[PDB]
């Protein structure tokens, strides 16, 4: 019994970040990397399944990315993931959600898990695409935005609740194995803050022609800092800031 | 050329985003001669033709599938067949929870052009150029789709304006491809939690976010809200944690505070999903120690200050 959890090490930008000279991305000097928030919940959900079960449940985390990602994978192991896999070659640089979907699927075909979990979206690019792309390449049952999962290892169906717009859920009975994209709030990750197996493209039968920017389903023309709305910033002491809020409250 | 628009309905109601997409599609097309094709999918979807017989709909296709409401296998098969039948240059889906279920699967099989959560779209010559966010909304990423004769876009809700008035589309009925879905929809659910106040009716909100830190800190903001005469609401994480009821949650998956005239956002970054519930509010005050917080891009007033210090001083001054 095996749950494979696809995880992403996301980038967040520091203040005063700048676009690269080529205009295709932000300068990496301004990026701080950490595990995608959604992945904390997906991993916790797999761990909850492992702990609920008498049957052995192997929890394997898999990420497609460069060597920085090892740090995130190690923390997943420290939190109780059984194994961790990083897939990379430089040729994979610029791979969009669909291409990463394809790469992940090549690993999943070999791991042959009973369930695959992915986050609903990434905090950085927020494609909300990768997990469901995996489901397509696997040709597996799937559901996106899962806020509750009723599943016992070995079951050929699960009941999920998807979190919908406007404060409602929908119960869905789904065939297993399945790919599920996991939503914030499904659980309360306990650690709220074994080597890593390194896999090349060759190791999974892929080449530069299968991956990277040229194989993606859109091309970046440019990235830029848009002019956005600007607030009226109330400077001063805490007293005068509060005083101004109350004046606005009284105006209202 | 044809632009295909996939409408969205749930629980017998058409989701308004459907009309936003039609607005988008009509704005997008290159000549008058171009046609907007709208499809509505569901086992009882004929119900929606009046609501979809609106300005800017040239053709309305009612697709009868096995499920009443969204099912990802049904929708994927159906939309694939629509694309096959209509050869659209562009397919517009809402960036909605339903679309999340299948949009990127559709795009994986066929290598159509694909981009999600798009909030600018135009033709430059014959080149489709879509813009979406990057790095937690801190940049715009502008993309095109070289050599893709069909591009599938999901469209950010509440960005594109609907057209006004009725239309006279040619209405057709098709059966969805015969696919046995690998899931079955069961009950819709509204989960427990207190519901003493309907936050869509209230005019003055103080809303708290993850910046409050610990559940022990909720009480002081409840007190401030009480003293000010505001209704206490929150962002999703606060409700997720059980610290306030889900009925107080503002945003896409919570409530839209349609009645709110003054919204004080405290320790809330301003995610797109939170903004969906409150960006319409005519006076938004944001209190947040991160000047790079998205919330400041829609707030009228910004205070870059510690929320606890502000809360204490507000309390003192009000009393
Ligand atoms: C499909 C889907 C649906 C969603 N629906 C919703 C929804 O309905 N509602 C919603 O809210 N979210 C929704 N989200 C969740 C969303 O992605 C965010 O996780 C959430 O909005 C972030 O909440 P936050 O602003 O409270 O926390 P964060 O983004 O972590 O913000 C915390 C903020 O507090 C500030 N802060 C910290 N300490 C202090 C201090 N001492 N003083 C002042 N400021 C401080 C920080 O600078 C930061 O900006 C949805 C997401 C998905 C994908
Ligand atoms: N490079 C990656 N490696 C592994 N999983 C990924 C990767 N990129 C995205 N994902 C998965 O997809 C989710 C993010 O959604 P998306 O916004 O579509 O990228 C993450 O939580 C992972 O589950």
């Amino acid at each position: 019994m095996k749950i494979l959890v696809a995880v992403k090490q996301t980038a967040a930008l520091e203040e005063d970040f700048e676009i690269r000279e080529d205009g295709m991305d932000v300068d990496e000097d301004f990026m701080m990397y950490d595990l995608n928030e959604w992945d904390d919940f997906s991993l916790e959900e797999a761990m909850k399944i492992k702990e609920s079960s008498d049957t052995d449940v192997e929890v394997v985390v898999v990420s497609v990315g460069p060597d920085r990602v090892d740090e995130s994978l190690r923390k997943c192991l420290a939190k109780g993931a059984d194994r961790a896999v990083r897939v990379w070659d430089d040729a994979a640089e610029g791979s969009d959600a669909i291409v990463v979907g394809r790469i992940l699927t090549e690993v999943i075909k070999k791991e042959a898990p009973d369930m695959v979990f992915a986050g609903v979206q990434s905090s950085d690019q927020a494609y909300a695409s990768t997990g469901i792309s995996v489901a397509s390449y696997l040709n597996w049952p799937h559901a996106a935005v899962v806020a509750d999962l009723q599943y016992k290892p070995g079951d050929n169906k699960a009941v999920i609740r998807r979190e919908l717009e406007g404060g409602m859920l929908q119960e869905v009975e789904i065939n297993c194995p399945a790919v599920l994209t996991i939503q914030l709030g499904i659980n309360k990750p306990r650690y709220a803050s074994k080597p890593i197996e390194e896999v090349s493209l060759a190791d999974i039968g892929l080449s530069a022609n299968d991956v990277g920017a040229a194989q993606s389903m859109s091309r970046v023309r440019r990235m830029y800092i848009p002019e956005k709305g600007r607030a009226t910033m109330i400077e001063g002491t805490i007293s005068e800031q509060a005083a101004k809020i109350i004046q606005i409250i009284n105006e209202f | 050329s044809k632009i295909l628009v996939i409408a969205e309905h749930r629980r017998n109601d058409l989701r308004p985003v459907s009309l936003e997409l039609i607005g988008a599609a009509n704005g997008l097309k290159k000549s008058g001669e171009d046609k907007v094709v709208v499809a509505v999918i569901g086992s009882q979807a004929d119900a929606f033709v009046p609501a979809l017989s609106v300005n800017g709909v040239d053709e309305l296709v009612v697709v009868k599938g096995s499920s009443i409401d969204f099912d990802p296998d049904v929708f994927e098969a159906s939309v694939s067949a629509l694309i096959a039948a209509h050869n659209p240059s562009v397919v517009l889906l809402p960036h909605s929870v339903d679309s999340l279920g299948y949009a990127s699967s559709l795009a994986s099989k066929t290598g159509y052009g694909f981009a999600t959560d798009v909030y600018i779209v135009e033709y430059q010559g014959d080149e489709l150029v879509a813009t979406r966010g990057g790095y937690n909304q801190k940049v715009n990423v502008e993309v095109d789709f070289p050599g893709k004769s069909t591009v599938v876009l999901t469209i950010r809700p509440s960005v594109f304006k609907p057209l006004e008035g009725a239309g006279s589309p040619v209405v057709s009925n098709v059966d969805a491809p015969s696919v046995q879905s690998r899931s079955q929809n069961k009950d819709y659910v509204e989960v427990g939690g207190g519901n003493d106040i309907d936050i869509t009716t209230v005019d003055f909100i103080m809303s708290i976010g993850r910046g409050i830190g610990e559940e022990t800190n909720v009480e002081q903001f409840r007190e401030l809200a009480d003293e000010a005469g505001a209704t206490l609401c929150c962002s999703k994480p606060i409700a997720d944690a059980g610290w306030l009821p889900k009925s107080r949650q503002v945003g896409q998956s919570g409530k839209v505070v349609g009645s709110c005239k003054l919204y004080v956002a405290m320790g809330i970054s301003g995610s797109i999903q939170h903004m969906a519930g409150m960006k319409h509010v005519p006076t938004i005050i944001a209190v947040n120690t991160d000047p790079g917080a998205s919330i400041f891009t829609i707030a009228k007033y910004g205070i870059v200050a510690d929320i606890f210090d502000i809360e204490e001083e507000l309390k003192a001054q009000l009393a």
